[PDB]
């Protein structure tokens, strides 16, 4: 399944 | 015999014309399995497989929370990137992200991956290593080193590592009834006489799984070098896909022409002629 | 700011008959910007078509697939219009059987 991605630019 | 799963993501601003649209989609080698828009009615993860619709009902619920929350990411991601390159609040721009993991012919993690794109252009790319990122220019470097402080390269790795493979291989094995079988191509040759001196013959390549395939021709069983008219590969619509080589050939001499179609399907190449 | 044209393919999922319902599919690829107005035409009338979701190549420029069930024969005319900022005018692709 999909992945979390938390951190941003 | 490698298969892959991977993760197409696409966030696309549209200032005046409302919040920006959020487009997921997910691969098993060639066959798309899953979907995510915002602009759709049901705002949730959608099925696109025969085996995916297996999954119960928390699995769809995580899958779309994960979208949605990738959707805010990048909805700040854009807001972030309209600063770092000092650009107009009026203009629309697209952050592109693509990752995903590969597993090899024995069963074992091959590969995994992870890039980003702003505008088209190259942004950041986890390395093959899946410790260190790549930053394509100054204000790429802002965000890797934002990153490497909130250790994401080493929580994806955990992802890749564990998860991503775990559910390629059980989408493999639930799915081996269209996903581990390849479709082998139904080819022919067709005559176009142009003039009354030269006609056109056609090497048709329809209905194959997967997508990669090369047709090559060849004179008296010689190949040729040089570049041949053809087509980009397209699908067919219906999970499989299609491509086409023709060359111009004297009338007559059709016999002396013969169409070489390698693919994964066939155990030796496939030799065709104008029947 | 980075544009690119895109590439269209008209043709039908399988060999055209004569009166014969069959899948139209217009294949929009290599594009950039990601937002397109792609429409398919018979008679310049527009047809109700599903869109593909939205990908992209290892380029990072875009391709869509758009199709719908039609009829194919000589008397009608089948295309696909294509609407991009990269493109000064509408471009319309005309289908064709021998592809």
């Amino acid at each position: 399944n999909g992945y979390n991605f938390f951190s941003t630019f | 015999g490698s298969h892959s799963m991977r993760y197409f993501y696409t966030a696309v601003s549209r200032p005046g014309r409302g919040e920006p649209r959020f487009i997921a989609v997910g691969y098993v080698d060639d066959t798309q399995f899953v979907r995510f828009d915002s602009d759709s009615a049901s705002r949730r993860m959608e099925p696109r497989a025969p085996w995916i619709e297996q999954e119960g009902p928390e699995y769809w619920d995580r899958n779309t929370r994960i979208a949605e929350d990738n959707a805010q990411a990048f909805r700040v991601d854009l807001q972030t990137a309209l600063r770092y390159y000092n650009q107009s609040e009026a203009g629309s721009h697209t952050i592109q992200w693509m990752h995903g993991c590969d597993v090899g012919p024995d069963g074992r993690l091959l590969r995994g991956y992870s890039q980003l794109a702003y505008d088209g252009a190259d942004y950041i790319a986890l390395n093959e290593d899946l410790r260190s990122w790549t930053a394509a220019d100054t204000a790429a470097q802002i965000t890797r080193r934002k990153w490497e402080a909130a250790g994401e390269a080493e929580r994806y790795r955990n992802y890749v590592e564990g998860e991503c493979v775990e559910w390629l291989r059980r989408y493999l094995e639930n799915g081996k009834e269209t996903l581990q079988r390849a479709e082998t191509p139904d080819t022919r040759v067709t005559r176009h006489p142009i003039s009354d001196q030269k006609v056109t013959l056609r090497c048709w390549a329809l209905g194959f799984y997967p997508a990669e395939i090369t047709l090559t021709w060849q004179q008296d069983g010689e190949d040729l070098t040089q570049d041949t008219e053809l087509v980009e590969t397209r699908p067919a619509g219906d999970g499989t896909f299609q491509k086409w080589a023709a060359v111009v050939v004297p009338s007559g001499q059709e016999q002396r022409y013969t169409c070489h179609v390698q693919h994964e399907g066939l155990p030796e190449p496939l030799t065709r002629s104008w029947e | 700011m980075v544009q690119h044209a895109p590439k269209i393919q008209v043709y039908s999922r399988h060999p055209a008959e004569n009166g014969k319902p069959n899948f139209l599919n217009c294949y929009v690829s290599g594009f950039h910007p990601p937002e397109i107005e792609i429409d398919l035409l018979k008679n310049g009338e527009k047809m109700k078509a599903e869109q593909s979701d939205l990908s992209f190549s290892k380029d990072w420029t875009f391709y869509l697939l758009v199709h719908t069930e039609f009829t194919p024969n000589g008397q009608d005319e089948f295309s696909c219009r294509v609407k991009h900022v990269t493109l000064s005018e509408p471009q319309i692709i005309k289908w064709e059987r021998d592809n």
